[PDB]
């Protein structure tokens, strides 16, 4: 409905979409086989949906 | 005394060496704040820390200047 | 790709690689930029470390 | 002596503003430095001397590189230092770059 529907599709977006950045980026730093986040991104969406925050210390 | 000037001389040795190498690489640190520095390093201190301690007292001479 | 290059033998189109020169504050990207014509093979012995590490000097120049 | 008052000394030195005339600045510093006070490198001297090396290159001080490689057995030599890594971590990082500068002054 809007609560056996939507909340649920929102729930599987959500994580979906933060596992695939993960992904991407613990692929990245292996070294080809990066063609494959070229590939998937041709039009430039979602290359910049997670950078990993920085502090020092 | 003698052996408690020596250690005097010991220190003005490696106080001259960091001031060297912190001329050579043109760093804003003087000879003063050296020796706080090196006092703290005796302490055991990271400088990971110390320099964004560092980087953030003078961010506040260059916006009370 | 985009120049009339493509046509070079595909040895020393290998032997180049960039190399990154390590950043420091107030360091602009022109500085830390040279290629490293890296060669390994019984041809190394003409074209060795030390003269590469002359060539860089004369590419930065 | 204390760490504490050495906090202190450290936020006198850079600015001309007391513990009193400030006291945000000298409160952060105690923020930042006492969560993770002690070290988190250990000895790793060798890899960021060959990073000031590689540092005065750059610069065409290719003299002072030379110079660094007497200056490291002598830092090593009094001993008087209980981390010969850190203070070398912390002027590296506090680097600046002229252009390809060459300027020289003493010993």
């Amino acid at each position: 409905l809007v609560s056996g529907f939507e909340a649920t599709i929102n729930k599987f977006d959500k994580n979906f979409s933060a596992h695939l950045l993960d992904l991407l980026a613990r692929l990245s730093i292996y070294s080809g086989m990066a063609s494959v986040i070229s590939r998937l991104d041709f039009n430039g969406f979602y290359t910049e949906r997670l950078e990993r925050l920085s502090a020092e210390r | 005394a003698a052996a408690a000037a020596a250690n005097l001389n010991a220190v003005r040795e490696t106080m001259d060496v960091l001031l060297e190498i912190s001329r050579i690489l043109n760093t804003g640190l003087d000879m003063e704040t050296l020796s706080i520095c090196v006092r703290l390093c005796e302490q055991g201190i990271n400088p990971e820390a110390l320099s964004s301690v560092i980087k953030e007292l003078r961010k506040a001479t260059e916006a009370l200047k | 790709r985009a120049t009339n290059a493509q046509f070079d033998s595909p040895e020393i189109l290998r032997r180049l690689d960039v190399r990154l020169l390590e950043v420091s504050p107030g360091d602009t990207g022109w500085d830390v930029f040279s290629l490293d014509y890296h060669v390994d093979g019984p041809i190394a012995t003409v074209f060795t470390r030390e003269c590469m590490s002359h060539y860089l000097r004369v590419f930065n120049f | 002596k204390s760490p504490n008052v050495l906090l202190q000394n450290l936020c006198c030195r850079i600015l001309g503003r007391s513990e009193a005339d400030v006291a945000q600045q000298f409160q952060y510093a105690v923020r930042v430095i006492g969560s993770n006070f002690a070290p988190t490198v250990e000895r790793d001297e060798f890899l960021v001397a060959e990073k000031i090396k590689k540092e005065l290159i750059r610069q065409r001080r290719e003299a002072d590189a030379a110079l660094f490689s007497e200056l490291h057995r002598k830092l090593h030599s009094q001993g008087v230092l209980k981390n010969k890594w850190s203070i070398l971590y912390l002027l590296l990082s506090l680097s600046e770059d002229p252009r390809r500068q060459p300027s020289k002054v003493s010993s």
